[PDB]
């Protein structure tokens, strides 16, 4: 999708745990994820304890990246929910959109990516480290 | 920026306090610093080299105005066998009545440190006799720390900052070095000893206002020009000479009757004035090597280049071993290093056989701590050498320029050496922990008569060739009428007999079969520690577990869980792992030399001799036995003068003991912990107000390890030194 | 009379003069761009 | 942050996309195996350094390298 | 505690050779040395005894001896195992002769 | 710079280096080896047949005659590097 | 016997020491 | 004689050792009652203590300035009683042992499973090879002429560098 999150969407059920996000999520950075569901289940949180996910649309806030990739592979290798969306909320309440960017997961194949960080040559051809001396670049 | 890594932009972004740990630690890292160049590199090196040489001299300046100050050296003087030296004045509002009184010893009436570094001795010898002239070294050498950081600071300015081809230059470099710093040096040393050490042992009072029209010889630069260079040997000091006054006193000023002054129980000055000119004379003929700016003299370049054996059996020879070793600051100071610690493992061998300075081996304090010292600076200078080796492996070795190199090929049979380093490190514990306990079982069953004792005839045999006479060998020196015996019989070997077939010095001392044990000991740790650090050296740059270490640098964590587990695959965890079976073997050097000197001083060798063949005679004669008068420095019943030692023995065995710590528990846990304190510290009222600038993060792993391993160190040595200090003062033989 | 220089320099020095200089390293730390 | 470097011994397996916890790796089209996809690394910054990719590669010395570099409030893993 | 308790009362089972609690001095040494033994394992790490094990299985291939079993280093939940079940051997083992040794002959 | 000395590709290596005996033949390097060898050991000879004593019998010629033995080495050396070059 | 006059002048001179000292550590600086 | 040892049946504090040695147990048999098993087995205690120092004694040891016997490793004829001939022993033992794991290994290596050729043995043919290792140092100097003993060096697996 884009930039776009809904405030408003209702969150799971859950009794206020003690690993919630601290105060650098107000000022730095914040994750959320959204999925929807078939029914009203229990689910068990990233940040510890035990939640109830609501029938329909959710809403939940992280702390991390990982905090809210471990809750998408419960939703997917528990039972099968397959559409959360994971964004990213500044302090300035700019939202940029990060799991399922190009709207597919990335394990599959998707026309459309450019090869970011692939080497032509295998790992052992990389240069010595004396090369690269008093340059400040690396052999990578 | 204005953050404080201002040398890295990658530790200055860091939020974390991993930030100040490793700006701190990376501090001294010129090569990997932003922005850096070759030549400002060894223009800072060079500035860093002057700061340092200042600070030696400084402390050096410290010792001798705190000795003039606040010591007894003119009632030390007078009678150097009974007053205590004094280091400095006690200055702490922590002391009680009875710290102030059990303190005050020596002839002063203040609180006070008795000196354990030998100063005192070696001023007496080389012609000081007053506190002045200790005044007076002190501020001639702050006038020259003074002079080395102007210096330091003059050759950073622009117009003052030398080339790079000025740093390059070998032949001029070594040329000077090798004449001037070594062989002028040593003349003018000899030219000091001839002109005041030498008089003042005999008697008279030669200082700056007199020398310049007091003859050191009654001749004076005629033996010397005439070429009648006997005339200086001739009438040596009687072996009645008491030092200091002048009678029996000789007008000789170069001899080399060899052995020791038979009161003072050191070598004679003669014959170190002699010495250090012939050393003067070859240094500076040594000198006269390398071609610098008229045509005479070598290349170093066509030296290392022609030296190739005839049919490859070294390869391609040293060929372009000279362009690795000057471009390579790391070569360079690994062979430093190595050459470094074999040389104050030397002069820690020769200053307890070959006594230099007065009224020593008969103190046995300062005699116990020099050579501790000197051995565990070697330890320390030997893993070092090791360690930039590892370093220039990695980020300084060009396999293209070494092609089939003599240095190419030690990585071409790497898993040989290493194999064979394994083999023999194997094959010494598994004997001699065999013998050990063997010994200890045969012992413990009340049969001593059981016991493997091997006599260590090898070394006897060596004691016998250099004239020891009761092992009954009777060959070459030990034998009169013979040619070794004959050729010198006239020169030096009468000194030498009369000096080696006594029972009063440390010449070549009495071995038996613990010291066969022990010795066999020694040279486990050496193996075991040379095959940590030469296995970390040449897997630096890879191996099957890792094939791309030289990517990943020389200090890295891990590689992951992966493939098995990578923990501690750097060559700085080599480093690390090796600093451990440094310390154990030079503990084991500095257990054998103390226990045996101390059997030795109380005239009680067979209590060594029978008690050092098993374990147990170690743990309950020297260590339980000598620890009574260090662990009773201060008790139910009140305190003494070694109460000091005892609390530093006791902080010696805290610091070993946290530095267990990090060297068991590693960072995840610690990690949790922290998240929790910072959950802790931002939930609670009133002071959640205070908000730290630097995230708080657990240490790194390899901070960890480090920190671990100067925690085990500094405890390992704060508990040593006060052992080896009280021990030998509780019992004063 | 120099009875009075240990009194002096060593609490100076050792107090003083460390306190100042951890004073002065923090606030170099915590300065930024 | 750390930076992943794939090397062209990739087969187009996959499993270093799944065992990403952090979405670092992505597959993009490619020609130079039966698979026809080699994997790529568009979200670097996002990398924590757990190496879970390195463990994941069936290839011979792994074709997927991450090496550790510079610490920020993401490759530390910081929850505050 | 250390001049009074551990000094005063290691003198029974230091001096117990040549009588009948020499096993208990044997056993004190022993667990010294497997105390000391566990350090080994606690302190270092899996990847250079796997590259000295390398090493080893160098030697091994050139002398026709390599076992088709591939010799590994121990796992790092293992040496984490190993290394403490051999601190917590010789502190009990150390602990028990001294306690036995001690109190047995006074 | 410096000149090209590595020979690991040569059995014998060239006649530079010798340095400033480059152009000795080995004729000259050979008899003044035997020269060298018999003067030095008949110097360091005088040492041990005689006794060396504290400043009345060191003669400083035989001293000077001692340093012929390793010199002897270094000539004879030459006398073989000269032969195989042709020289 | 070490003066008093004495002990000033070495603190005088490892004062300009020190003041040196300050200036190559800044030279080299941070 | 060597290293000014003297010979311990001609040693006075080898002596005094043995009359402590069996005055030790004399006393410690002074409170059992004759005919026990207890009074046995000290008697029998006290005569091989007195039948290994006769034996020490007579094979000619060197004892020291404590009494104890001092081996010679040196390699002398006279002192062979000592570390050379235990060498030449051992040295045969332990080829023995190893020539008999490797001819196994050969075997485990030439079958169709060897990974289970080694946690479970081949008894009947470990025997095998475990009995005729006993000529370990013909056969070996065989597999070395013939080049079967080493392989040549460039097809054992090595790091790079
Ligand atoms: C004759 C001229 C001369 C002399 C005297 C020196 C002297 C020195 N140079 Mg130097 N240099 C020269 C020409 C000369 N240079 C030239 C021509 C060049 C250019 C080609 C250089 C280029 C150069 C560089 C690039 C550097 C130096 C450095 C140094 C210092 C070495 C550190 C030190 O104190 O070691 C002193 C060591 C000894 C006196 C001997 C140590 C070895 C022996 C075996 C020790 C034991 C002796 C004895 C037993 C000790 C016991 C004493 C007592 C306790 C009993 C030293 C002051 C370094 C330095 O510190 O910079 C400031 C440095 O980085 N020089
Ligand atoms: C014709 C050749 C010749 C010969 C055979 C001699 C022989 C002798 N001269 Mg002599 N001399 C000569 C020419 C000669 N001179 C000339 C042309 C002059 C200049 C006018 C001098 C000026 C001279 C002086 C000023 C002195 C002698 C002395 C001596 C005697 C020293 C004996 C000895 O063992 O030296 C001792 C050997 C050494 C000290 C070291 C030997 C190592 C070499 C030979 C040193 C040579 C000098 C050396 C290069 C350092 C000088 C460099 C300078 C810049 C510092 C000896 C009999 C000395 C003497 O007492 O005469 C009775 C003396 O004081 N000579
Ligand atoms: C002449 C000697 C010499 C010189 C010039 C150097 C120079 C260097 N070494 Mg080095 N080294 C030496 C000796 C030397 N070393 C010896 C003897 C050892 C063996 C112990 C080592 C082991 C060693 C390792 C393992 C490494 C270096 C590294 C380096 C480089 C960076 C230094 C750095 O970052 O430190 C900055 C300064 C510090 C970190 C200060 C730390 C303080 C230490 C830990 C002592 C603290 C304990 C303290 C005294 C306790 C007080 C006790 C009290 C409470 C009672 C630099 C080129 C590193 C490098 O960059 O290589 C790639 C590296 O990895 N060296
Ligand atoms: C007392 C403690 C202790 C002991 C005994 C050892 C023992 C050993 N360490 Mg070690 N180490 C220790 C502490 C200790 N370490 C610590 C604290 C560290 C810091 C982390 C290290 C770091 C370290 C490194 C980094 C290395 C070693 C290595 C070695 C081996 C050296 C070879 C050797 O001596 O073989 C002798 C074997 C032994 C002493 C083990 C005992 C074996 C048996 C019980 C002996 C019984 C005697 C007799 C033969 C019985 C007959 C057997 C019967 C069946 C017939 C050996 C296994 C090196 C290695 O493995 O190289 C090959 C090596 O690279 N260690
Ligand atoms: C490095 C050598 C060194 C060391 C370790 C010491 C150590 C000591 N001095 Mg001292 N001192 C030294 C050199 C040294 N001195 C020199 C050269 C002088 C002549 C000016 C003096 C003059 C002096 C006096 C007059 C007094 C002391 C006192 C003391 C004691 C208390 C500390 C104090 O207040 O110092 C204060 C010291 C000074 C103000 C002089 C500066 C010391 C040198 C020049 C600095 C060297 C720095 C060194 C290289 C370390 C650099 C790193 C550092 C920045 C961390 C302490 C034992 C006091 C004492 O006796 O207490 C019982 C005392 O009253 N010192
Ligand atoms: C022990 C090793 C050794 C060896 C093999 C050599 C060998 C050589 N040196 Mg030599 N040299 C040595 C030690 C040695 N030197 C020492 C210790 C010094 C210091 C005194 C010198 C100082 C020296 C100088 C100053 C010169 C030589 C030169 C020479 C070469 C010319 C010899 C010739 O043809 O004579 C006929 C020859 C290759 C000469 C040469 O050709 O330079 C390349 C030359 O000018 N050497
Ligand atoms: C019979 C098998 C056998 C043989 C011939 C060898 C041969 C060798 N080993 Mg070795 N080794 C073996 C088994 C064997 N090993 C086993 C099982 C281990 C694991 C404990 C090791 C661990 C080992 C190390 C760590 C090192 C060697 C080294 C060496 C070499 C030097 C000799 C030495 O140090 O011996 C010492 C041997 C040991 C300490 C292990 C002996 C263990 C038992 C007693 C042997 C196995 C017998 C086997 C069970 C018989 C079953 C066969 C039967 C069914 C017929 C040599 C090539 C060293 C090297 O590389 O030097 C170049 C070296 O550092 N080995
Ligand atoms: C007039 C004599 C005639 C016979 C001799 C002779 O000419 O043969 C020459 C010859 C063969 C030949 C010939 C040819 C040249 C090939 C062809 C000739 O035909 C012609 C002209 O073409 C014929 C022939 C057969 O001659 C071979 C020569 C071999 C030679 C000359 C071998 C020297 C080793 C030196 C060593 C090992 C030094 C060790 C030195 C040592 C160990 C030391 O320095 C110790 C030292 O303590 C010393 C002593 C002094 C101290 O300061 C320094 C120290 C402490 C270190
Ligand atoms: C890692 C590395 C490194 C390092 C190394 C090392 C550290 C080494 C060491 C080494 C060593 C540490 C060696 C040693 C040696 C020694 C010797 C070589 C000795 C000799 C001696 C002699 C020869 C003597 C003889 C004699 C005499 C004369 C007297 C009488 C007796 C007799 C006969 C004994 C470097 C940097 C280079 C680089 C590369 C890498
Ligand atoms: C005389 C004597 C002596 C000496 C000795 C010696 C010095 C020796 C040496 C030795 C040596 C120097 C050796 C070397 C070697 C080398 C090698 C190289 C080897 C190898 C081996 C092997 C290879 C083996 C193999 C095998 C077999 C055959 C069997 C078992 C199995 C196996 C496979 C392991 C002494 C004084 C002690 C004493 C007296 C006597
Ligand atoms: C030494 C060591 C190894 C190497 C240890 C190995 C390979 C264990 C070998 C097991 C042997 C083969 C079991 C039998 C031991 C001896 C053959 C028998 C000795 C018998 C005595 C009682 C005499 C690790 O793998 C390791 C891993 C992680 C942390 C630390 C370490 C570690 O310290
Ligand atoms: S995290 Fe720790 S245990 Fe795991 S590989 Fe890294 S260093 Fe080893
Ligand atoms: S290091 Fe971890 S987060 Fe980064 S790409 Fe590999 S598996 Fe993903």
């Amino acid at each position: 999708t884009s930039d776009v999150l809904n405030l408003q969407i209702p969150t799971p059920t859950f009794g206020g745990s003690t690993g919630g996000w601290l105060r650098a999520a107000e000022i730095e950075e914040k994750y959320a994820i959204t999925w929807t569901s078939k029914k009203e289940q229990i689910f068990e949180m990233p940040t510890s304890g035990a939640a109830i996910m609501q029938k329909g649309e959710n809403l939940l806030y992280l702390a991390k990246k990982e905090q809210c990739l471990a809750l998408s592979t419960q939703l997917r290798t528990l039972f099968k929910i397959s559409d959360y969306k994971i964004y990213r909320i500044f302090p300035n309440s700019e939202v940029q959109y990060l799991h399922p960017k190009d709207g597919v997961f990335p394990e599959k194949l998707n026309e459309g990516r450019i090869g970011v960080g692939n080497v032509g040559y295998s790992i052992g051809k990389n240069p010595n480290p004396v090369n690269v001396k008093f340059t400040g670049k690396n052999t990578f | 920026a204005t953050k404080f890594p201002k040398f890295s932009q990658a530790l200055a972004q860091d939020p974390a306090t991993r930030r100040i740990w490793y700006g701190i630690a990376t501090a001294h890292d010129l090569e990997s610093h932003d922005g850096m160049t070759e030549e400002n590199l060894y223009q800072k090196i060079f500035a860093s080299h002057f700061g340092h040489l200042a600070i030696i001299f400084l402390w050096t300046s410290g010792n001798l105005f705190h000795v003039a100050w606040q010591g007894n050296f003119q009632q030390w003087v007078l009678n150097p066998l009974k007053v205590k030296p004094i280091a400095h004045a006690i200055w702490d509002p922590h002391f009680g009545q009875s710290a102030i009184k059990a303190f005050t010893r020596g002839g002063v009436s203040y609180p006070v440190n008795i000196a354990t570094s030998g100063v005192y001795h070696w001023w007496y010898t080389v012609g000081m006799r007053t506190n002045e002239d200790l005044y007076f070294g002190a501020l001639g050498l702050l006038v020259l720390s003074t002079t080395l950081l102007f210096a330091g600071w003059l050759h950073l300015q622009p117009k003052f900052r030398p080339g790079i081809a000025w740093f390059k230059n070998n032949e001029s470099r070594l040329n000077h070095h090798l004449s001037g710093l070594f062989g002028v040096s040593s003349l003018a040393w000899s030219g000091h000893l001839i002109h005041v050490a030498i008089p003042e042992s005999r008697g008279q009072h030669i200082r700056w206002n007199n020398f310049t029209s007091t003859l050191p010889h009654p001749e004076g630069l005629t033996p010397f020009f005439t070429g009648n260079w006997g005339l200086y040997a001739e009438n040596p000091d009687t072996a009645q000479h008491i030092f200091g006054t002048s009678e029996g006193a000789g007008t000789a000023i170069l001899t080399f009757l060899g052995g020791f002054h038979p009161q003072t129980q050191s070598m004679w000055l003669t014959d170190i004035a002699h010495h250090h000119l012939a050393i003067a004379v070859v240094f500076i003929f040594a000198g006269h090597m390398y071609r610098t700016n008229w045509g005479i003299g070598h290349s170093m370049k066509e030296i290392l280049d022609a030296h190739v054996p005839p049919k490859g059996r070294l390869g391609a020879g040293h060929r372009g071993l000279f362009e690795t070793i000057t471009d390579s600051l790391h070569m360079q100071l690994g062979l430093a290093l190595a050459s470094l610690g074999v040389a104050t493992s030397l002069v820690a061998q020769h200053m307890y056989a070959l006594p230099s300075y007065a009224f020593m081996a008969k103190d046995y304090v300062t005699q116990a701590a020099l050579y501790t010292h000197h051995q565990y600076i070697a330890g320390f200078l030997m893993v070092g050498a090791f360690a930039h080796g590892a370093i220039f492996f990695v980020r300084d070795y060009d396999p293209e320029v070494n092609k089939d190199n003599v240095l190419a090929r030690m990585l071409q049979h790497k898993e040989a050496i290493i194999s064979h380093l394994s083999w023999v490190s194997l094959f010494l514990g598994f004997h001699t922990l065999g013998l050990y306990i063997h010994n200890d079982v045969c012992v413990a069953f009340g049969t001593p008569e059981k016991q493997i004792l091997f006599e260590p005839v090898f070394a006897q045999f060596i004691q016998a060739a250099s004239g020891k006479a009761l092992y009954g060998f009777d060959v070459l020196l030990s034998s009169s009428t013979s040619a070794a015996s004959v050729a010198s019989s006239k020169i030096w070997l009468p000194g030498w007999m009369e000096a080696i077939n006594s029972g009063k010095n440390s010449l070549f001392l009495t071995i038996g079969p613990g010291d066969f044990l022990v010795h066999h000991a020694i040279a486990l740790g050496l193996h075991t520690t040379t095959l940590i650090l030469v296995k970390g050296a040449l897997d630096a740059r890879g191996s099957k577990l890792m094939p791309d270490k030289k990517d990943f640098g020389y200090s890295f964590p891990c590689d992951g869980p992966g493939r098995g587990g990578t923990c501690d695959i750097s060559a700085w965890d080599a480093f690390y792992l090796a600093m451990f079976w440094m310390l154990n073997t030079i503990s084991w050097v500095t257990f054998y030399w103390h226990w045996k000197h101390l059997t030795v001083w109380g005239g009680n060798a067979a209590a060594f001799n029978e008690s050092s063949t098993y374990i147990m005679g170690w743990l309950r004669d020297y260590l339980w036995l000598n620890s009574s008068p260090l662990i009773n420095g201060y008790n139910a019943f009140g305190m003494n003068a070694q109460a000091v030692w005892a609390w530093m023995f006791l902080f010696g065995h805290l610091i070993w003991a946290t530095g267990f710590m990090f060297l068991i528990s590693w960072r995840g846990y610690w990690q949790e912990l922290i998240e929790t304190l910072v959950w802790a510290h931002e939930r609670t009222p009133i002071a959640n107000l205070v908000k730290w600038r630097d995230k708080p993060v657990a240490l790194s792993i390899v901070q960890a390890r480090l920190v671990g391993l100067a925690h085990f160190t500094v405890g390992f040595i704060f508990t040593f030194a006060p052992f080896v200090i009280a021990s030998t003062t509780g019992k004063f033989a | 009379s120099a009875s009075f220089l240990p009194s002096i320099l060593t609490p100076v020095v050792t107090l003083v003069f460390p306190g100042l200089m951890f004073a002065l390293f923090f606030v170099l730390i915590e300065q930024e761009e | 942050s750390h930076s992943v470097r794939v090397y062209d011994t990739c087969i187009g397996c996959t499993q270093c996309v799944r065992a990403c916890p952090c979405d670092v790796l992505e597959m993009v089209p490619w020609d130079g195996c039966k698979a026809g996809q080699i994997a790529s690394a568009p979200r670097a910054e996002d990398c924590i350094g757990c190496k879970r990719c390195e463990t994941a590669c069936p290839t011979d010395f792994l074709s997927v390298r991450v090496y550790l570099g510079s610490e920020t409030t993401r490759s530390l893993g910081l929850t505050y | 505690w250390l001049r009074d308790f551990l000094w005063s009362q290691a003198s029974q089972v230091i001096q117990s050779y040549g009588s009948a609690l020499s096993a208990y001095g044997i056993i004190f040494l022993g667990a010294h040395f497997i105390w000391a033994f566990s350090l080994m394992f606690l302190f270092s790490g899996r990847g250079y005894w796997q590259e000295l094990i390398e090493s080893v299985v160098w030697a091994h291939n050139k002398l026709k001896l390599a076992p088709a079993i591939q010799p590994r280093a121990l796992s790092i939940t293992q040496g984490r195992a190993v290394g403490l079940a051999h601190y917590l051997l010789g502190g009990i083992g150390t602990t028990w002769s001294f306690f036995l040794a001690r109190i047995i002959s006074v | 710079e410096a000149a090209d000395t590595w020979w690991g590709d040569k059995d014998y290596p060239p006649s530079i280096v010798l340095g400033i005996g480059k152009d000795v033949p080995s004729s000259i390097f050979g008899v003044t080896s035997g020269l060298a060898f018999a003067i030095g050991v008949y110097c360091v000879a005088q040492s041990n047949l005689v006794n060396i004593l504290s400043g009345s019998t060191v003669n400083g010629f035989y001293v000077a005659g001692a340093l012929l033995v390793p010199y002897s080495w270094g000539l004879h050396v030459a006398a073989w590097i000269q032969k195989q070059n042709g020289k | 016997m070490i003066t008093d006059s004495q002990i000033f002048f070495a603190l005088c001179i490892a004062l300009t020491a020190a003041v040196l000292a300050i200036g190559l550590g800044r030279q080299l600086y941070v | 004689d060597v290293s000014g040892l003297t010979p311990c049946k001609d040693s006075a504090v080898f002596k005094k050792r043995l009359d402590g040695s069996v005055k030790k147990l004399q006393a410690r048999l002074a409170n059992y009652t004759e005919g026990t098993p207890a009074y046995l087995a000290l008697e029998q205690q006290i005569d091989q203590t007195k039948a290994r120092f006769a034996k020490y004694g007579d094979k000619g040891l060197l004892c020291g300035a404590d009494g104890l016997p001092h081996l010679i490793a040196d390699g002398r004829p006279d002192h062979a009683g000592e570390f050379v001939i235990p060498a030449f022993g051992f040295l045969y033992i332990a080829g023995w042992i190893g020539w008999a794991g490797r001819s196994y290994l050969q075997f485990s290596k030439k079958t169709d499973k060897p990974n289970e050729n080694e946690i479970i043995i081949n008894v009947p043919v470990a025997l095998g090879m475990m009995s005729g290792a006993f000529l370990w140092p013909l056969a070996a100097w065989k597999e070395l002429i013939n080049g079967q003993l080493l392989v040549p060096g460039d097809e054992v697996t090595v790091s790079p560098r």
